[PDB]
């Protein structure tokens, strides 16, 4: 379950004249939710790397700078 | 929001602050800011305005997403419901 319309919002929100065709939005999905996933694993292996038992700022903070420099088209 | 949360706790497989939280939305938003700017390359530069499949498929690409050893149909037949697969790859 996903709220298409939100998508199409947000990609709206940042570029007002982007038209999405019909089931791109799904596409768009996909590569947010590897994106999470990718920041999931990233962000696990440092608070591996500090033996904390939970997921801290900063680990998802380091982990952000290295997967969206993964991200980029 | 809370969907965000959901997705990042079912990848992350363990405990996770509030904080942290906070900041996966943070990034996400960051995330589909830099996205939207790519994918308005791709349009623009095919002298379009419209996003394509063929695009948003790159986009992956050039993410180290799709690959020749993992062509799309894989990721999204791996993660995505049913009733979008239906739409994806309905053949």
């Amino acid at each position: 379950t996903v709220p298409r319309g939100t998508l199409r919002k947000i990609i709206k929100k940042h570029k007002p004249h982007l038209r999405l065709a019909a089931n791109t939005d799904l596409l768009v999905h996909l590569s947010f939710l590897l994106f999470l996933h990718r920041l999931a694993e990233e962000a696990r292996t440092n608070a591996f790397e500090n033996k904390s038992k939970i997921i801290k700022p900063e680990h998802t903070i380091a982990a952000a700078k290295v997967i969206l420099k993964k991200s980029r088209g | 929001s809370s969907l965000i949360k959901q997705i990042f706790s079912h990848y992350v497989k363990t405990p996770v602050t509030r904080d942290a939280y906070k900041i996966v939305e943070k990034c996400s938003e960051r995330y589909f800011k830099q996205i939207s700017s790519d994918l308005e390359a791709y349009s623009q530069h095919a002298g379009r305005k419209t996003v394509e499949m063929a695009d948003v498929e790159l986009l992956m690409r050039r993410q180290g997403l799709v690959t020749d050893k993992m062509p799309l149909h894989v990721l999204v037949e791996r993660h995505l419901p049913l009733e979008y697969r239906k739409l994806l790859i309905p053949i």
